[PDB]
């Protein structure tokens, strides 16, 4: 599949966003992208270390602080051993 | 004008309060006023906070939840961390 | 027989257009025709190394010139006017794909030793002789109006006065906006002498 | 502004000083005579005073002339009008 | 011509430059007058001129 | 106006070190490459600082973070 | 529009064939014979005296330097003094 | 539209700028490109804990400007106005 | 001799399912192995049954991992990118 149809299934789904800094994740219901990789995300909440931290609400994202997106169909975030 | 377009445009016409991380690891708190297509942000009755540890005579203090209030403010799209309209 | 390295020029393409008026095609091969000319007379003194010292415009040592209107190019430059103007092509590769006997089939974008049609044209005319029958034929040719038309399409400006001007003094202006100065002459003394 | 004095500081913190010449669009600056500043704060400690006075050493050498990368500029000082 | 132009761009018979490096233009390339047509109906009587006495 | 293309023709098929940001030492042999100068290295041996030498295979690295290139014959 | 090149990148293009002196942002002065440099300052050298920040002073031939990670160089008064500083009124 | 325009029309203050690794400057401004790499008159400008410096002008680049305070006496709504042509 | 394009040894690991090891940049000690998915201009590499690596910080070996499905990676963070050849 490619990137941006991959996107777009991610569209309306549950998504982990993990960014580049500080090893913050990021728990959200995403509810729409552009064409230039800003998330639009809902039901957001953070993770620092994988440790909780808390509910923000519906955030906005910019391509410039994003690591990684991956989808939240059964992921789990406690650290692997 | 269906996503982040559409988030900054509804914080524009409601005129709510965003609360901003940025890049220099510090918090915001502010009004909307106006965007572009590069996400440029003019702000109003901003309250900016930020985390800073004094050095008291070579040691280590408590860290303080520093201050200021600034009227006017323009912000810059690439310095973003995250935005939350409260 | 002194061995000193030799570049050619071959001059008076005006007389090609102007005074003999033979098409493209045949001015390439009256070009062709000089330079295998010069080439002979190197091999017939030196038999068996004058393909060692061979004289060709894909080698970028034949430089073509009209001096009574001060241009001149090489194919290698006149490659790198279509890399300025078209932007992102391969200088080196379109120039040793410009000279000889090879084709340009248009809608496949290939260059073949053969036409895919009964009367394509040369990579050399196409893209070379052509288009300065052209530049001469419609600066003499047309009108004032017409001609700012035709050069503002190619990116070429001149004041009015200019483009009222005489025949010959018109024509040079114009060339020297085409083909600029003689940076081709230098490329190819600093890159074979 | 061309072929006045200037001073530029530069993102380290340095200070490349003389006769600038010519700019571009990415404001590339090329700039003659060249004499460099390094603001060291070395910590020239005196055998007889326990404070430890962090002077900061502005050591200084000329080059000749430069070619500023453009996305390195942080700050440009006029100094005096052209001679 | 131990070696020729030609055969060197294409090789021997091929009739065709091979598929490995098989250069192409941009699609944005066209001869630099393309549209305008080699001879406008006043060349003759501009060749003339060209050659007519002061 | 479009990027020029490297001038990296001399480097094709070369036994050529590369260093990147943050000192990662890569010893390979070029097979190709872009407008982007994205260095594609085949039987590459890769080099940390403490000096230890491994086998990558035939790889490719982003251009913005390939940096210095240096041949050796 | 016409792309035009800046005269810093065209004093590079004059700049080729002499002895330059350039330093990069992990503080490191080479001085060589430049070979070759394009429009987004990517340069090689080929007699190189090697000056890094940690103290290493060493010489090496035909290094690659890319102009996103150089700094500035140093060219000769000759170049200062070239043509295109004569600026001609078109 | 461009904001960048729009600060190329509201420019011309004694604005506060906070720099992109900690410096202050502060001043009136002369002009700003398209590029953001705005300029400031009768400046004074205090770097990462060191002595302050007066200077009568200086330029800045647009990226190396972060974050930018206008003067609280601005009006807003009509610099904030559109007047470029619709395409 | 063949000349290959990197976007052109992208297609045909893509079309191979070649396992792949990212690594990124000014991270010396974070990697990604996983199953090519698919591509675009930017080089956005989605990959398949991914797994991300933190090393040790002093001997560089694989110190913990963790599996992370499908996972979109932006293309200026990817820095480097090796075909693993797998024993068959």
């Amino acid at each position: 599949v490619n990137p941006r149809p991959f996107l777009q299934d991610l569209v309306n789904q549950d998504v982990i966003v993990r960014l580049k800094w500080g090893q913050t994740e990021y728990k959200g219901r995403l509810v729409s992208i552009d064409s230039y990789m800003n998330i639009q995300l809902a039901n957001t909440e953070e993770f620092i270390n994988y440790k909780s931290t808390g509910h923000l609400g519906q955030v906005l994202i910019r391509c410039n602080n994003v690591l990684w997106v991956t989808a939240a169909a059964g992921k789990q975030m406690t650290p692997t051993e | 004008a269906n996503g982040p377009l559409s988030l900054l445009q509804t914080a524009v016409r409601s005129h709510t309060q965003v609360l901003i991380s940025v890049r220099s690891g510090r918090k915001l708190l502010a009004r909307v006023k106006a965007f572009d297509r590069h996400c440029n942000m003019i702000l109003e009755n901003v309250k900016e906070m930020w985390t800073e540890t004094p050095v008291t005579n070579g040691k280590k203090g408590r860290p303080v939840n520093k201050d200021r209030f600034i009227s006017k403010m323009f912000l810059r799209g690439d310095s973003v961390v995250i935005v939350l309209l409260s | 027989l002194e061995d000193i390295p030799l570049t050619l020029i071959i001059n008076k393409m005006d007389r090609l257009i102007l005074e003999l008026k033979i098409p493209p095609t045949d001015a390439y091969f009256k070009l062709k025709h000089v330079i295998e000319e010069v080439n002979t007379v190197i091999e017939n003194t030196i038999p068996g190394r004058g393909e060692s010292k061979r004289l060709s415009p894909e080698k970028g040592n034949v430089l073509f010139a009209c001096t009574s209107m001060g241009w001149c190019f090489t194919l290698q430059s006149f490659a790198k006017m279509y890399s300025e103007s078209y932007g992102g092509v391969n200088v080196e590769e379109f120039a040793r794909r410009l000279w000889g006997d090879v084709y340009f089939n248009p809608k496949k974008r290939t260059f073949t030793r053969k036409p895919i049609e009964e009367g394509a044209k040369r990579s050399f005319v196409n893209f070379v002789m052509e288009p300065i029958y052209k530049l001469y034929s419609h600066t003499i040719s047309e009108g004032p109006e017409d001609l700012k038309r035709t050069l503002s399409k190619l990116g070429i400006f001149l004041k009015p006065s200019q483009y009222k001007a005489d025949p010959k003094v018109l024509m040079k202006l114009v060339c020297e906006q085409f083909f600029g100065p003689s940076t081709a002459f230098v490329d190819m003394v600093i890159k074979h002498i | 502004y061309i072929n006045w004095r200037m001073r530029v500081t530069l993102n380290d913190g340095r200070q490349m000083t003389g006769q600038m010449l010519a700019f571009d669009k990415h404001m590339n600056l090329v700039l003659a005579d060249t004499e460099e500043f390094r603001k060291t704060k070395r910590m020239q400690a005196k055998p007889n005073s326990s404070t430890t006075q962090t002077l900061i050493q502005e050591e200084k050498r000329t080059l000749g002339l430069t070619i500023v990368r453009g996305a390195n500029i942080i700050a440009l000082s006029v100094e005096s009008p052209p001679p | 011509l131990t070696v020729s132009h030609e055969d060197e761009l294409f090789g021997k018979g091929n009739i065709e430059e091979p598929e490995e490096e098989a250069f192409v233009l941009p699609a944005a390339v066209e001869p630099f007058f393309a549209d305008e047509e080699l001879e406008t109906e006043d060349t003759r009587s501009a060749i003339e001129l060209w050659w007519a006495p002061y | 106006m479009a990027p020029a293309q490297p001038e990296l023709k001399k480097y094709l098929d070369k036994r050529l070190f590369v260093e990147l940001n943050g000192s990662r030492r890569v010893i390979g042999v070029l097979r190709g490459y872009d407008v982007f100068l994205n260095i594609v290295l085949d039987d590459a041996v890769e080099e940390r600082p403490n000096g230890e030498k491994v086998k990558l295979g035939m790889v490719t690295i982003r251009g913005n973070s390939v940096v210095i290139l240096e041949p050796l014959e | 529009m016409t792309s035009s090149i800046g005269i810093p990148i065209k004093l590079l293009n004059e700049a080729q064939g002499h002895i330059v002196t350039l330093e990069l942002t992990t503080g490191q002065t080479y001085r060589g014979k430049l070979i070759e440099a394009e429009d987004n300052m990517n340069v090689q050298l080929k007699d190189i005296t090697v000056t890094a920040r940690d103290g290493r002073v060493s010489h090496l031939e035909q290094i690659y330097i890319r102009g996103s990670h150089v700094r500035f160089f140093i060219v000769p008064d000759m170049l200062r003094n070239a043509p295109m500083f004569r600026s001609r009124n078109v | 539209m461009k904001l960048v325009r729009f600060l190329m029309k509201c420019a011309n203050e004694t604005v506060t700028i906070e720099l992109k690794n900690g410096a202050i400057v502060h001043g009136t401004i002369a002009s700003v490109t398209p590029k953001m790499d705005t300029a400031l008159r009768n400046v004074r400008y205090t770097p990462k804990g060191e002595e302050p410096y007066s200077v009568e002008s200086l330029t800045v680049r647009g990226n190396t400007i972060r974050y930018y305070i206008l003067p609280d006496s601005l009006p807003l709504d009509t610099l904030l106005i559109d007047d470029a042509p619709k395409p | 001799r063949v000349l290959l394009p990197p976007i052109n040894f992208l297609f045909r690991l893509l079309q191979q399912r070649t396992p792949v090891q990212i690594w990124l940049y000014e991270q010396l000690a974070i990697r990604i192995t996983g199953v090519i998915r698919g591509f675009d201009e930017f080089m956005n590499l989605v990959i398949d049954d991914a797994v991300e690596i933190k090393l040790s910080p002093k001997t560089n070996e694989p110190e913990s991992k963790r599996p992370l499905g499908q996972i979109l990676l932006k293309g200026d963070n990817i820095s480097l990118i090796q075909a693993l050849s797998g024993s068959a």
